[PDB]
């Protein structure tokens, strides 16, 4: 169906950085009737089930601080996080439900040392 | 204050068909005979597997009164693919919006769904038919590649059309991208010559249309109501178009040129949800050479002197001047949701005074919302704002209003008198009713006394019978009338003279005619119209001074006439009217000195 | 001619003289004073009509913490507080929604959301005095969708406002409807589009707490909306989080008894919206009459405790309990050829005036 | 608060059929379809198939159809997933979710090895 492209597969940061990563779907998913890009964004530290982020490319969910923020529109969408605490060390992936939901390989973020 | 609503031609559809819905007139260029064009947009054909339809019948007029389908259409739904369909022409209302020029008839189907090729979807994109000769070609200017909601997709084409003068169709499709709507405007020549009933998505070469817009625009619905005339002076009809939901839901009116589609003019309302640009009219009502614009605002709320809003509908009329600028003044309606200025129909000049005159429908209004059609004059100044005519529905609600007036079309001539006809909708209740124009007579009424002055003592003549010496003078009156239609050589008319009836009834009356002893006097004339004034001579003479309540007192000579009505009628019973603007009474003073 | 103002029992609390009657001839004219005294501790009905088109479902999340945060603070407004719940989408018709039969029941193409079919207005829970069922109610609310940005709002309020046998709107209760949204509402002629060409009668249509005219019949005008609002005594408050509030505003003057305000972003102001809401409508006393005696007319001035006057339905402002507001009605016969009714808007008590005349 | 709970840890041969229950509560459960999620382990996210939970009409990806299965007992608001014909390359970690954005969840996921 859809395919995600998610960049870069590992990214590494230092706290208070501004961190961002990048993903591409094959298809636009603008939905013409609504007029919202139908992506999300999944946060998912090892050992834990993966929770939202962000829905329709810009939306925050409860529960998640401001220092996430999405945009994008089409085909490009982007994550990125002001200020990146040393408690957002996750693999983020990008999902679309544009059409049958589809996931990205997921960027994971890495300390620097 | 011409139009005959004692013995107008009914006409009947299918029961919930909505016959009516939609009217125009038929007229070939070289038929000899005329028919009316009426709607019927849920009507059940005969087509393979088409529920509701619609359709659009053509009805005759002399002789019976019959109505027959125009087989625009006579197929199915065709399919794209094997099991799968291209259209839906169910309840595609065809016969919504029609229109006519000379023998090109033009009917729409603005609920006319179709999947496009991309994807299996069913989008109202909206569709027409244009008939002429003996070839029909389907028009569909938004069944195109730019589909979907940001495109064509939602364009119900069709919803609105109108003719140019020059040979082009204009179109409203009110949905497209994203509701902003989109006035498309071809040639007839390009919709005829590039047909092709293989290919679904056709393109024209002399095609103008407005485009797109900011997301600010959106919900506006132009092209929701069109119509043509020249705005600019350069000989090309002009485009304009109701946008009733525009610029916060005040309502605006576009004017379009004709030629390039640039903007020429913005009209906006003054009371959201008025709904202002339900309905657009164009033409010259004060005989300026220049179109003048009609645009309803049929929610429009007229506050009280308390405070309290009423909703009446309103009508706002402006004149065009050479300058460019528009003087605008305004007409509210008469009654309470009857909605006032839901249509408008210019009339041509219904009255043959030199000046147009329009029809102004509130389908909602007068006794059980039966529905009312208001006639107003044109002049040299404007519109005159106060009706002269009112028509009222004639039958009962079934399920819904009959909503007489609904749609409505004139300046067409039926009846070959010169005086252009209306028809007039009445949907609620499947049918279409035809009001005949009336002749118009001019009366020029003549009255003079010799002399004005006398008195008593002044005696020169003898009464009838025994020749008693009286003081006397002589009445004279006389009548001319014409008129600029097709009007009976012979009018006859009826009048009566009266002298001095300033008094109390039961008063003596001192001014009598010799031959009668009588204060009153009444002939039967025959004017030929467009003859001779006839004259008539009586001589009066005044009582004397033994019965009076005064001796010096004005002596009231007075005038009235009228037609006959028993001989005053043309062919097909259509009697002639007095012109309604002129009285027909008048008076001179003699005195007592 | 005179007036006639009984000395009986009288049985209102709010209004009074509730009944007058007066002899009038042309010519002549007739007055008295009305006395119009606003309650503190009203009992209470709030409706609430929610949008649930899609782009509603951040606002409809927050329903959950307003039954019992609202109903705290309405303790100090109120002596009876109740509530109700209803929802509304868009007229079930093309061009406003899908008609494609494998997208008739979900509307939305978003596969994360398990959508509800798209209705016109469906009432969900009578108004009743408990809380916990009021947030179970809209806990159960599923989010919907349409295709065209503008809801069929005024449609479903008219309903909400008539049907009041099936709401249970009390009469010895402050009726308020409160309407959520974040677009604008269709307009009585846009339904045309829909090919729906009969205008609403104004009666009540509901079936199994549902509204089945909604394809068949056109969207109300505001005429019609604001004369039912009116006739039924309520009170209406809008709430909409768009830039779309001030077109909800600017309509104010349009629906009188209507007032508006605004959701913030994050919807945390919701029990704040309607208790200001609250406050501001029982602060505002203006009267209209309805006069359907051919040949009367009536000139109302209103006498504000500042001592200001205030002319027909302007009113006054600024009003407390333990504060009275008076109405100065002179009622004027021009013509010869029943009864009137002078109202305040959004109480249940009016005066009836009966006129009796001689030629 | 919803929670979705699912099986223990499965442990199978090549050949053989698991099914992976996931039980629902904190909302109705024909409210909202039960989606299915597959974790290898070190790879990222694969969506497997969705169920309406008021029709029981599954809806599967490209990738995982024939082997895969997905049923309701609506009177246990529990969905289920069975895996039929084990492979090697079926090893992963299952969860079962809810993306309806106001509530969206997650199970703990049910760790299943093929020997
Ligand atoms: C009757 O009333 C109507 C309005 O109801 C009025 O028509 C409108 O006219 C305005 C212009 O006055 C249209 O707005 C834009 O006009 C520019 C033309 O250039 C002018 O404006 C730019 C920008 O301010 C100036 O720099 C320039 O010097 C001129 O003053 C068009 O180029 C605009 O096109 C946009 O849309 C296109 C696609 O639809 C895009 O391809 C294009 O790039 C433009 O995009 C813009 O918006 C984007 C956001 O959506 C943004 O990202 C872009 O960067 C860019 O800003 C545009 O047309 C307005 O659209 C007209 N509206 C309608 C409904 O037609 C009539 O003129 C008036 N008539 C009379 C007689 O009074
Ligand atoms: C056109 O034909 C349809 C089909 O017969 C008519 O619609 C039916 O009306 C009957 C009587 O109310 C119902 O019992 C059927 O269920 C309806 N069928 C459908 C498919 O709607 C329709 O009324 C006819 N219209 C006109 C103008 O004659
Ligand atoms: C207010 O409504 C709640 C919710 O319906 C009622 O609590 C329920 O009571 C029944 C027994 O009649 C139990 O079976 C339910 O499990 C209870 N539900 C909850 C959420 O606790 C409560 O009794 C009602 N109170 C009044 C005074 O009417
Ligand atoms: C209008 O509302 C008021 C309440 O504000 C109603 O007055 C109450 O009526 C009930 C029933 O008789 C009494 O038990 C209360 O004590 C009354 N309240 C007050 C403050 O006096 C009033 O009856 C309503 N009007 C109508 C016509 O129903
Ligand atoms: C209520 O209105 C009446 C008028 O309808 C006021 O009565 C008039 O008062 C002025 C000033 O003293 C006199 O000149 C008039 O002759 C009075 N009128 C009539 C119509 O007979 C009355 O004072 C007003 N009451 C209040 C409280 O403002
Ligand atoms: C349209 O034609 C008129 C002719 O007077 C001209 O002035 C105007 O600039 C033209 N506009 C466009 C967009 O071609
Ligand atoms: C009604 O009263 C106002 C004063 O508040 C006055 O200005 C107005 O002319 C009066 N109207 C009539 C019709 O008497
Ligand atoms: C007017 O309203 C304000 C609140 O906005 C209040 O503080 C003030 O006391 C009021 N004035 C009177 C005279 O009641
Ligand atoms: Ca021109
Ligand atoms: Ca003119
Ligand atoms: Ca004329
Ligand atoms: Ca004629
Ligand atoms: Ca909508
Ligand atoms: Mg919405």
């Amino acid at each position: 169906d859809i395919v995600m492209t998610q960049s870069p597969s590992s990214l590494a940061v230092s706290a208070g950085e501004k961190v961002t990563m990048s993903c591409k779907s094959s298809q636009s998913l603008l939905n013409s009737r609504t007029r919202k890009n139908y992506l999300a964004w999944y946060q998912q530290k090892p050992g834990q089930s993966p929770r939202l982020l962000i829905y329709w490319a810009s939306t925050r969910e409860s529960g998640v601080p401001d220092r996430f923020t999405g945009s994008g529109s089409g085909t490009d969408f982007t994550l990125t996080i002001s200020s990146v605490q040393a408690e957002d060390l996750a693999v983020y992936y990008c999902k679309q439900s544009y059409n049958l939901l589809s996931f990205g390989a997921g960027t994971k973020l890495e300390l620097k040392a | 204050f011409n139009l005959d609503v004692d013995s107008p031609a009914e006409y009947s559809g299918p029961e919930g068909s909505y016959f009516g819905f939609a009217v125009d007139f038929f007229v070939p260029s070289a038929s000899s005979r005329m028919f009316l064009l009426v709607g019927a947009p849920k009507a059940n054909t005969t087509q393979p597997g088409i529920v509701e339809g619609g359709q659009v019948l053509k009805c005759d007029w002399s002789s019976t009164r019959r109505c027959q389908p125009i087989e625009f259409d006579a197929t199915g739904n065709r399919d794209y693919a094997k099991d799968d369909p291209l259209e839906f022409k169910s309840h595609q209302w065809f016969g919504a919006s029609v229109r006519s020029k000379q023998d090109k008839i033009l009917a729409c189907a603005p609920l006319y769904h179709w999947r496009t090729e991309m994807k299996q979807e069913r989008e109202p994109v909206g569709t027409c038919f244009l008939q002429d000769g003996t070839k029909t070609v389907e028009y569909a200017p938004c069944r195109s590649q730019d589909i979907d909601a940001d495109g064509q997709g939602f364009c119900q084409g069709g919803f609105s059309i109108d003719f140019t003068k020059a040979d082009r169709v204009l179109l409203g499709g009110p949905g497209s991208f994203y509701w902003q709507g989109q006035l498309i405007s071809d040639q007839v020549a390009e919709i005829v010559s590039k047909y092709d009933p293989n290919v679904y998505s056709i393109k024209y070469n002399n095609q103008l249309a407005t485009r797109t817009a900011q997301a600010i625009f959106d919900d506006s619905y132009l092209g929701y109501s069109v119509a043509v005339g020249d705005f600019n002076g350069d000989g090309i009809d002009d485009f304009v178009s109701g946008v009733p939901r525009a610029a916060r839901t005040l309502g605006m009116v576009y004017i379009y040129d004709g030629k390039n589609m640039s903007s020429l003019y913005n009209f906006t309302g003054e009371q959201m949800a008025a709904y202002f640009g339900f309905s657009v009219a164009a033409t010259d009502i004060n005989g300026d050479d220049y179109a003048d614009v009609f645009i309803g605002a049929p929610l429009f709320m007229d506050r009280g002197s308390d405070g309290k809003l009423q909703e009446v509908g309103q009508v706002s009329v402006s004149l065009q001047r050479a300058s460019g600028d528009f003087q605008t003044t305004k007409l509210n309606g008469f009654e309470v949701f009857a909605r006032f200025g839901s249509a408008i129909a210019p009339l041509g000049d219904l009255d043959q005074d030199g000046f147009n005159d329009i029809a102004i429908a509130a389908p909602y209004g007068g006794e059980d919302k039966k529905g009312i059609v208001y006639i107003f004059n044109g002049r040299s100044t404007g519109l005159n704002a106060v009706p002269s005519q009112i028509l009222e529905g004639q039958w009962a609600a079934r399920s819904m209003p009959p909503s007489f007036g609904y749609s409505m079309k004139g300046a067409t001539d039926i009846d070959k008198n010169g005086y252009p006809d209306l028809i007039v909708g009445a949907f609620g209740v499947d049918r279409a009713i035809l009001y005949r124009a009336r002749p118009v007579i001019t009366v020029n009424a003549g009255l003079e006394v010799y002399p004005s002055i006398l008195n008593q003592d002044n005696k020169t003549c003898s009464l009838p019978g025994t020749a008693l010496k009286v003081s006397c003078f002589n009445v004279r009156f006389c009548l001319k009338a014409d008129g600029k239609g097709v009007l009976p050589r012979k009018l006859n008319f009826q009048v009566e003279l009266l002298l001095d009836k300033l008094k109390q009834k039961g008063a003596i009356r001192r001014a009598l005619f010799l031959y009668s002893r009588s204060p009153s006097h009444s002939k039967n004339m025959t004017i030929s119209r467009g003859g001779l004034m006839q004259c008539e001579e009586l001589i009066a003479y005044l009582r004397d001074e033994s019965e009076f309540r005064d001796k010096l007192t004005p002596i009231t000579i007075f005038m009235e006439y009228r037609l006959d009505y028993r001989t005053a009628a043309d062919t097909t019973g259509l009697q002639p009217i007095l012109n309604q603007f002129t009285p027909a009474n008048i008076s001179r003073q003699a005195h007592i000195l | 001619v005179h007036v006639i103002i009984p000395t009986e029992n009288e049985i209102n609390t709010q209004v009074t003289p509730g009944e007058v009657s007066i002899q009038l001839r042309p010519g002549a004219e007739a007055n008295f004073m009305l006395k119009v005294h606003p309650l503190k501790k009203y009992p209470v009905d709030l409706y609430y009509l929610v949008d649930v088109s899609a782009s509603m479902h951040n606002n409809i999340e927050k329903l959950n913490s307003v039954g019992n945060d609202l109903s705290r603070k309405m303790a100090f407004f109120s002596r009876d507080f109740r509530l109700g719940f209803g929802s509304y989408v868009d007229k079930t018709v093309s061009p406003y929604i899908s008609i494609h039969p494998e997208r008739i029941h979900n509307q939305c193409s978003d596969y994360n959301l398990d959508c509800m079919p798209p209705h016109g207005y469906i009432h969900v829970l009578s108004l009743t005095e408990n809380i916990t069922e009021f947030e179970k109610a809209v806990h159960r609310q599923k989010i919907s969708g349409n295709i065209d940005t503008p809801e069929g709002g005024f449609d479903a309020m008219l309903q909400a406002a008539v049907c009041e046998s099936h709401i249970g709107w009390r009469k010895e209760a402050k009726r308020l409807l409160l309407v959520m949204t974040d677009q604008t509402s269709h307009l009585a002629l846009d339904s045309k589009l829909a090919g729906i060409v009969v205008p609403n009668d104004g009666n009540c249509h509901l079936k199994n707490n549902v509204y089945v005219k909604s394809t068949t019949m056109e969207h109300p005008s505001l005429g019609q909306l604001s004369e039912k609002l009116i006739d039924n005594n309520i009170n209406v408050i809008f709430a909409v989080q768009g830039k779309q509030f001030h077109w909800y505003k600017d309509l104010l003057p349009l629906l009188p008894g209507t007032i508006a305000g605004e959701i913030e972003s994050k919807a945390a102001n919701l029990n704040n919206l309607v208790v200001e809401a609250y406050q501001k409508l029982i602060s505002e006393v203006k009267v209209q009459v309805e006069n359907q005696v051919q040949g009367i007319y009536f000139n109302i001035t209103a006498i504000c405790p500042d001592g200001s006057r205030k002319p027909g339905m302007e009113g006054c402002r600024n009003v407390t309990s333990n504060d009275e507001v008076l109405f100065n009605v002179t009622v004027t016969m021009k013509k010869c050829d029943n009864y009137a009714i002078i109202k305040p808007i959004g109480f249940n008590e009016t005066a009836k005036i009966h006129i009796h005349r001689n030629c | 608060q919803i929670q979705l709970v699912q099986s223990g840890p499965e442990l199978k041969k090549p050949g053989e059929t698991v099914k992976i229950s996931c039980k629902a509560s904190g909302y109705t459960f024909t409210d909202y379809s039960m989606h299915w999620v597959k974790q290898a382990p070190g790879k990222g996210l694969k969506w497997v198939a969705r169920i309406n939970t008021e029709t029981g009409e599954p809806t599967f990806a490209d990738d995982f159809r024939g082997r895969f299965a997905v049923s309701l007992e609506t009177s246990a608001s529990t969905a289920y997933l069975q895996i039929n014909n084990l492979k090697n390359e079926d090893t992963a970690t299952y969860f079962c979710a809810i993306f309806y954005y106001g509530r969206d969840s997650w199970g703990q996921g049910t760790t299943l090895t093929v020997s």
